[PDB]
Order: C-alpha cells, then sequence, then structure tokens
C-alpha cells in the first residue's frame, strides 16, 4: 500500500539520474555512415586510418563510424534508419571505367543518384572519396583504353580554368571529368539543404581523418547559418 | 514445360475463388447500425527515451510494457503510475524489434546485427544469443517460455529453441524481405507479410505453407489476426488496408480514403474486433470500422512519424509510439 | 526450383473453400456477440477506469 | 487634440500586450518550441509584457490629464518599474547575440557550453543586475537632483516629473545601453565575416553549375534597435551636461519612441516555420 508506493518512486530516481549522464555522451558524439560500390577499397581506407563499428577521436572530438556488410541487396529497406547521422561517406573506385563487371562507374553513379534522391535522406551531406588515383593515372597514360569509348561525352570536354593540377594534362582532364559526373547529379537535385564534398584519395594518403573533420565542421556551420536565416 | 504447368495451375486457383463469391461483406452489413463517433484523449505520457522509437509490446497483465529506442536502451514502464522499472543497455545501438514474454520472465530484442538476445528479468543480464540469420531481424514473438519465432531480411523465418540455441525448423518461400508476423490465439499458425506484396499462412508443427494471399500492390508493413482467428488484416505503403479470410481464401474488404497518400506503419484490432486502428506516416493515427469501412476517429497527438501501436489484452487502453521519443496512452 | 514451385501450387489448389456469405455472417455474429465487453466502443465510468 | 492623442496611445498598449502574450502561450503550450534559445526569448517577452502593462498606460494618463493623482510613493514606484523594465530588455538582446555567436563560431562545443541550468543562471543574473540598477538607487533617494525646481517637484504631491544628477544619469545610461551595443556590434561583425566566408567556399566548388540575405537580416536586427534607442540615450547625457540645450517635450517624445520598440520583438525574433505553425494552430 503506502510502503510499496515509496519503493517504486525510489527506483525511478536512480534510473532517471543515470539517463542524465548518458545524455551528455550521446549529444557530444557524431555518427557517420560508410558506403561502397563493391570493390572500391573502403576497408583499406578504414584499416589504414552483421555491422562493423569503429571509434576514434580527433582534437578531443568523438566520432563513431558504421559499416554494413551483413546485408547485400539491390533494395535497401534499412537505409531509413540513418536519417540522423552527421554525414555519409561514399567510396568509389575511379579507375574502373573499363571494367564491365554496365561498367562499374555507371553502377556507382546510379547508386549515388538513388541515395541522393531519397525521401528520408533529404537533409544529409555526402563526403565523396574518389579512390584509386594511381591506377587511373597509369591506365590513362598507357593509352590502350580511352574513356570516350565508354563515356562518349568525353569527346567534347576541356579542363576547367579553375583547376589545381599538381602533372600531365590527360590525368587532370580525366579526374575532373569523373568528378563532374558526380557534381552534376549533386547540384541538379539539391535545393541547398545538403551539399557534396568530393576528394581525391589514394592508397598512401594519411590525411583522410583531417578531411572528414573539416567537412563535418563545415556541415555543422552551414546548418547553423541556414537555420539562423543568414545563408 | 514446367513453366506452363505453373501458369495453368494459377488459373485454376483463381477460377475456384470466383465461384465462392456469392456477395460482398459490405452488402450483408448494410442494415447494421453505424458505430457513430469515437473520441479518445491522452491519459499518460512517458518520457525518458533519448532517440526515436521503433518497437513496443504490452504485457499480459495489461499494466507493464517494454519499448526500444535507437539510442540503445530497453526501458520497461509502469503504465499506471508512470514509473520506470528497468533500463537495459544494449551492445548494438541499432534495434528494430522487441517482445515481452507471456509469463513476464524474459524480454527479447534484435536488430541490424542479425542476432536475437534474451534477457532474464527475474534473476537483469543477457541469458542467450541466437545466431544463424543472414539479414537484419524484423520481428520476434514468444510462443512460450522456451520457444520463439523470428523473421529476418534474408526472406526466411525460423523457430528457435532457447535452451540449446538451435533452429528447430525453417520456413522458406518468400522472394522479398519479411517485415512482420503475428501468432494465432491458440499458437498453432502464424502469418507473415513480406516485401513481395504477398502474405503466407504457415504451420508451426509441420513447417509448411498452406495458403498465399496476393491482394496488395506494394511493400507490406504490418499484419494482425482477427480476435476470432479466422481472419487477418494487413497494411502496406500504398495507403490501403485489406481484410483477408482464411476459410474463403480471398480478400473481403478494403479500407482507403481519397485524402490519404502516405504509407501505413502498424495495424491493430480492438477487443471485440469491431474497430481497426492503423498508424500512418502523416504523424497521426486513424480508427476504422471493420464491418462498414468508414472512419470513426483520429488520434493526432504526435509530432513525428508513428512507428508502433498496441492494444491491451483486456482492451482498456491503446498505446502508441512515434519518432519524437514519446509514448502516449489513449483511453 | 521449378519442380518445387509446381508441387506447391498443386498442394494449395486442393483445399475446401466456403462461400463468402458464410464467412461474413460468422464475422458479423462474433462482433455482435462480443460487442458487450468492448470498453473502447462503450466508454467505462471513471470509477472503473484505472487510467482516469 | 486630446481625444486624438488618446486613440493612438490606446493602440500602442494593445499591440504590446497582444503579440507578447501570443509568444508566451505558444512556447508554453507546445513541446517542440522548448529549447535553450527560447528561454531568452521568453524572458524578453516577459519584460516587454510587464512594460506594456505597467508603464505605457500610467504614463499616457499622466500626459493626458497633466497631473499625477496617485501620490509620491506610486510616482517613485512607477519610475523604478520603468527603469527596471527598460534595463532588463536591452540586456537580453546581448545574451541572444552571444548565444548565436557561440553557436556559429564554435559549433563542436556549443552543446557543452550551453545547458538549461546555465541559461537559467544567466537569466537570473541579468534580472538581478537589472533590479540592482533600478530599485536600489531610486528607492533610497540616491538619484535626486539638488536645484530648487527639483526640490519643489519632490515637495509637491500632484507633480511627478523626472530630475536626476549627473553621476546617476551617466552610470545608468552606460549600464543600460553602451556595453550591449559594442558587444552586439563585435558579435555580428564576426557572424557576418563567417557567413561571407562560407558563401565564398560554396561558390568555388559549385560555381559552374550555379550575401543579400545575411546583410538584410543583420541590417534589420541592428537598425531597429539602434534607431529606437540611440537618440534617447544621447539626449540623456546631453541634457545633464548642458542644462538649457534640451527641452522636456523632446525628451518625452524620444523616450516614447524608445518605448515603441517593445512592440516589434515578436516581428523580429519569432519569424520561423515552427512559430508560424504554432500561431496558425492557435
Ligand atoms: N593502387 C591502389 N590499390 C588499391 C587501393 N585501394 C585498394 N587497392 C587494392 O585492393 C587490394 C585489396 O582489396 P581491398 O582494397 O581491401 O578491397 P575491399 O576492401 O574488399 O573493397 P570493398 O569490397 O568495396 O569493401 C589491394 O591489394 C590493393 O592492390 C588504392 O587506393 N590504390
Ligand atoms: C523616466 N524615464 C526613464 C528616465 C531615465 C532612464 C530610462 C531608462 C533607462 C535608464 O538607464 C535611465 O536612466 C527612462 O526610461
Amino acid at each position: 500500500q503506502r510502503n510499496e508506493e515509496k519503493a517504486q518512486r525510489e527506483a525511478n530516481k536512480k534510473i532517471e539520474k543515470q539517463l542524465q549522464k548518458d545524455k551528455q555522451v550521446y549529444r557530444a558524439t557524431h555518427r557517420l555512415l560508410l558506403l561502397g560500390a563493391g570493390e572500391s577499397g573502403k576497408s583499406t581506407i578504414v584499416k589504414q586510418m552483421g555491422i562493423f563499428e569503429t571509434k576514434f577521436q580527433v582534437d578531443k572530438v568523438n566520432f563513431h563510424m558504421f559499416d554494413v556488410g551483413g546485408q547485400r541487396d539491390e533494395r535497401r529497406k534499412w537505409i531509413q534508419c540513418f536519417n540522423d547521422v552527421t554525414a555519409i561517406i561514399f567510396v568509389v573506385a575511379s579507375s574502373s571505367y573499363n571494367m564491365v563487371i554496365t561498367n562499374r562507374l555507371q553502377e556507382a553513379l546510379n547508386l549515388f543518384k538513388s541515395i541522393w534522391n531519397n525521401r528520408w535522406l533529404r537533409t544529409i551531406s555526402v563526403i565523396l572519396f574518389l579512390n584509386k588515383q594511381d591506377l587511373l593515372a597509369e591506365k590513362v597514360l598507357a593509352g590502350k583504353s580511352k574513356i570516350e569509348d565508354y563515356f562518349p561525352e568525353f569527346a567534347r570536354y576541356t579542363t576547367p580554368e579553375d583547376a589545381t593540377p599538381e602533372e600531365d594534362p590527360r590525368v587532370t582532364r580525366a579526374k575532373y571529368f569523373i568528378r563532374d559526373e558526380f557534381l552534376r547529379i549533386s547540384t541538379a537535385s539539391g535545393d541547398g539543404r545538403h551539399y557534396c564534398y568530393p576528394h581525391f584519395t589514394c592508397a598512401v594518403d594519411t590525411e583522410n581523418i583531417r578531411r572528414v573533420f573539416n567537412d563535418c565542421r563545415d556541415i555543422i556551420q552551414r546548418m547553423h547559418l541556414r537555420q539562423y536565416e543568414l545563408l | 514445360q514446367l513453366r506452363q504447368e505453373a501458369e495453368q495451375l494459377k488459373n485454376q486457383i483463381r477460377d475456384a475463388r470466383k465461384a465462392c463469391a456469392d456477395a460482398t461483406l459490405s452488402q450483408i452489413t448494410n442494415n447494421i447500425d453505424p458505430v457513430g463517433r469515437i473520441q479518445m484523449r491522452t491519459r499518460r505520457t512517458l518520457r525518458g527515451h533519448l532517440a526515436k522509437i521503433y518497437a513496443m509490446h504490452w504485457g499480459t497483465d495489461s499494466r507493464l510494457l517494454v519499448s526500444a529506442s535507437q539510442d540503445g536502451k530497453l526501458i520497461i514502464w509502469d503504465s499506471y503510475t508512470t514509473n520506470k522499472v528497468h533500463a537495459i543497455p544494449l551492445r548494438s545501438s541499432w534495434v528494430m524489434t522487441c517482445a515481452y514474454a507471456p509469463s513476464g520472465n524474459y524480454v527479447a530484442c534484435g536488430g541490424l546485427d542479425n542476432i536475437c538476445s534474451i534477457y532474464n528479468l527475474k534473476t537483469v543480464r543477457v541469458s542467450r544469443e541466437l545466431a544463424g540469420h543472414t539479414g537484419y531481424l524484423s520481428c520476434c514473438r514468444f510462443l512460450d517460455d522456451n520457444q520463439i519465432v523470428t523473421s529476418s531480411g534474408d526472406t526466411t523465418c525460423a523457430l528457435w529453441d532457447i535452451e540449446t540455441g538451435q533452429q528447430t525448423t525453417t520456413f522458406t518461400g518468400h522472394t522479398g524481405d519479411v517485415m512482420s508476423l503475428s501468432l494465432a490465439p491458440d499458437t498453432r499458425l502464424f502469418v507473415s507479410g513480406a516485401c513481395d506484396a504477398s502474405a503466407k499462412l504457415w504451420d508451426v508443427r509441420e513447417g509448411m505453407c498452406r495458403q498465399t494471399f496476393t491482394g496488395h500492390e506494394s511493400d507490406i508493413n504490418a499484419i494482425c489476426f482477427f480476435p476470432n482467428g479466422n481472419a487477418f488484416a494487413t497494411g502496406s505503403d500504398d495507403a490501403t488496408c485489406r481484410l483477408f479470410d482464411l476459410r474463403a481464401d480471398q480478400e473481403l474488404m478494403t479500407y482507403s480514403h481519397d485524402n490519404i497518400i502516405c504509407g501505413i506503419t502498424s495495424v491493430s484490432f480492438s477487443k471485440s474486433g469491431r474497430l481497426l486502428l492503423a498508424g500512418y506516416d502523416d504523424f497521426n493515427c486513424n480508427v476504422w470500422d471493420a464491418l462498414k469501412a468508414d472512419r470513426a476517429g483520429v488520434l493526432a497527438g504526435h509530432d513525428n512519424r508513428v512507428s508502433c501501436l498496441g492494444v491491451t489484452d483486456d482492451g482498456m487502453a491503446v498505446a502508441t509510439g512515434s519518432w519524437d521519443s514519446f509514448l502516449k496512452i489513449w483511453n | 526450383q521449378a519442380r518445387k514451385l509446381v508441387e506447391q501450387l498443386k498442394m494449395e489448389a486442393n483445399i475446401d473453400r466456403i462461400k463468402v456469405s458464410k464467412a461474413a455472417a460468422d464475422l458479423m455474429a462474433y462482433c455482435e456477440a462480443h460487442a458487450k465487453e468492448d470498453p473502447l466502443l462503450t466508454p467505462v465510468p471513471a470509477s472503473e477506469n484505472p487510467f482516469r | 487634440w486630446v481625444v486624438g492623442m488618446g486613440i493612438v496611445m490606446s493602440l500602442i498598449v494593445l499591440a504590446i500586450v497582444f503579440g507578447n502574450v501570443l509568444v508566451i502561450t505558444a512556447i508554453a503550450k507546445f513541446e517542440r518550441l522548448q529549447t535553450v534559445t527560447n528561454y531568452f526569448i521568453t524572458s524578453l517577452a516577459c519584460a516587454d509584457l510587464v512594460m506594456g502593462l505597467a508603464v505605457v498606460p500610467f504614463g499616457a494618463a499622466h500626459i493626458l490629464t497633466k497631473t499625477w493623482t496617485f501620490g509620491n510613493f506610486w510616482c517613485e514606484f512607477w519610475t523604478s518599474i520603468d527603469v527596471l523594465c527598460v534595463t532588463a530588455s536591452i540586456e537580453t538582446l546581448c545574451v541572444i547575440a552571444v548565444d548565436r555567436y557561440f553557436a556559429i563560431t564554435s559549433p563542436f562545443k556549443y552543446q557543452s557550453l550551453l545547458t538549461k541550468n546555465k541559461a537559467r543562471v544567466i537569466i537570473l543574473m541579468v534580472w538581478i543586475v537589472s533590479g540592482l540598477t533600478s530599485f536600489l538607487p531610486i528607492q533610497m533617494h540616491w538619484y535626486r537632483a539638488t536645484h530648487q525646481e527639483a526640490i519643489n517637484c519632490y515637495a509637491e504631491e500632484t507633480c511627478c516629473d523626472f530630475f536626476t544628477n549627473q553621476a546617476y544619469a551617466i552610470a545608468s545610461s552606460i549600464v543600460s545601453f553602451y556595453v550591449p551595443l559594442v558587444i552586439m556590434v563585435f558579435v555580428y561583425s564576426r557572424v557576418f565575416q563567417e557567413a561571407k566566408r562560407q558563401l565564398q567556399k560554396i561558390d568555388k566548388s559549385e560555381g559552374r553549375f550555379h550575401e543579400h540575405k545575411a546583410l538584410k537580416t543583420l541590417g534589420i536586427i541592428m537598425g531597429t534597435f539602434t534607431l529606437c534607442w540611440l537618440p534617447f540615450f544621447i539626449v540623456n547625457i546631453v541634457h545633464v551636461i548642458q542644462d538649457n540645450l534640451i527641452r522636456k517635450e523632446v525628451y518625452i517624445l524620444l523616450n516614447w519612441i524608445g518605448y515603441v520598440n517593445s512592440g516589434f520583438n515578436p516581428l523580429i525574433y519569432c519569424r520561423s516555420p515552427d512559430f508560424r505553425i504554432a500561431f496558425q494552430e492557435l
């Protein structure tokens, strides 16, 4: 009667006190989702720097990344759970324009278009890594395979004036064509609520964590600026 | 050869169903009096979840319930006095379902890790882990204290043995992800709604499919038995609900409106089976009439998408959950 | 695969089907018989309502 | 023209007490509008409501009837409430500006920096400092002037005017206006710099396929407050540095123009889809 009433209210206070400490950790961490095109070398990127989860901290900021490998299908019903993440990391092998596996770049572009135009992922940015740059450079300077054979739009294309090559012009032209193939889809569908951040990545790069940190900082800053009607 | 025989048999099944349709359910129930207007009000509101909620299951005593959230917690409530009883942390933060044992001794859980976990309430530590599925779990229901039925995203369902952690039997035949299931009142048959817009009726003892219903047009999200046990209802993301009869092997009635275009996330029946409660993507819930197919009430007290819905065994209260991390008790 | 699918359709085709006028009548009879113990249809007094 | 003047002053009272009550009820009734940022808005709305309920009507009646009938004690209490309500409203805008500055400039530590307890402590501190400036010096007759006209004014019971010395005027003007002005100017300069930097960043990446909003918003926010409150706090120093330069009618006109600002805060800080939806629901 009266004795049991106080006992229940005593255990509620202990539980409600524990939930206050857990809320501090939850709000101070950032969640990232990692995707891939199938043979993009995304495991190498993770290792160098059901479901697989990793924890890491940079500049006293906690990040926590998710990798899905237990589910493999053309239909992604579970993609609606990741509508509260900070950003999505998309890894694509840019040196596979001649691999029929119809080629792999077309499938990667279709997957990117499907992910971008989603009912639930309408406010989430994408950090895009264009992996395997050395292989693309070698296969371009080889001269045996031409991109225009598989992508006829490459016949009439010129390197943009606002470009920053490090080299031989052919690889710069190929790289900028391939990244524009993604930037076009990114800019066409969007309405300013989310952007895309393309990066060129290799097998020896050790500055990918810095890129993720800076992109997340930009994402949050742009979010706040748009919320305050300043942008 | 083989393909031609299958097509020929599909025509025979369809032809037989046409001869059994003397009339429709709507024509017979024209003289019955309308239910009228139904108004419900929120009695309790439960707070404490740090993230959006996926699952909820009432207790057999009609007083305690459990809920799951994306933050990684499994909180057991007290609906009467609004007091938290337990709070079980989870190894994996991606949970999609939960269940409460008929005897109140155990609670099950599962999600994107393709594992079902059983906890011992009256001992709270992990008691058993069941593995073998190759896809995310979608639902789980307790047959008794030592058996459980699970459905996953690998287009298969299984019956487990908690004592030894082995699959007693496996059910195959679906071509898409299985999204939900529901057990018969006597616990001898169950139905499953999958992503190929088809529902099947299984046999637990034998392990074989008996009947198949293909009336919908899109992904099936929810399923529920009629209290009698001779009928069930389904809800898909084409904003339609359908009532199927087992003894007639065909659809009886459809519940749809011209002003609804969003999907349906959950369905449930009333104690007498007269009312049908369904949750929608437009942030609110609608109440239908099972025998006449007309709206009778609206529950619009939530701010985000409604994901779960349940009715007590004694039929006194209705509990709903949504993506704004709040549960509400409607009476 | 093809052989198994053929057998399944044959198994499901040979069942007894009753007419809709019986199933609808049974559903209506059950609803009418059990409408008395439905607290959601007829509201209960606040004295006997644990939530109010 | 007394009938016409009363009509206008009656419209000012209704506008202040209508919008501010709407903001308070909308935040309290609903649960999606209860955030850290909205506590400062609630405090500002409460201050504006107290002003519009307990300052404008009595001052309007005093102006129209040309005589104070409520005695000396209520004159002094009205003056104290006036100063307290003016002081506590300008200092909340500075808090809002600093909140936005911390939100935009340092986005990773914003969640840890601001919490409900810290917001409550800040609001209580602001109101305490506002109360110390208004009631404490006035009710203890530390603000009184020394000339013969002031002596006659305090002696007469029907007369209720404002006379003050140099030190109190300077200190109160500084505390009420001048620190928040420079703080807000610095904050919004930094915010504008960050906004234009992000705009420049966006253009470089996506220029081929594709600062009016920020300038307009900042211009509105700064200009309304400055144009409302600057001339009064200038003539506050001017009339005490030089005795014969400023009359009394200009003083009252500028003070009332400053008073009018209380009716514009809902139109500036409550323009969002959530607030508009809440207003439509009510
Ligand atoms: N030159 C070069 N080779 C790479 C790079 N990334 C992956 N590889 C090749 O990939 C081989 C190993 O395969 P993984 O990179 O692990 O491919 P994966 O992890 O299975 O990729 P996913 O299946 O999409 O997850 C290595 O031997 C490398 O030769 C790269 O960035 N540059
Ligand atoms: C009578 N009106 C008063 C006069 C002086 C004064 C005001 C407001 C804030 C201050 O810090 C002041 O010193 C005005 O509201």
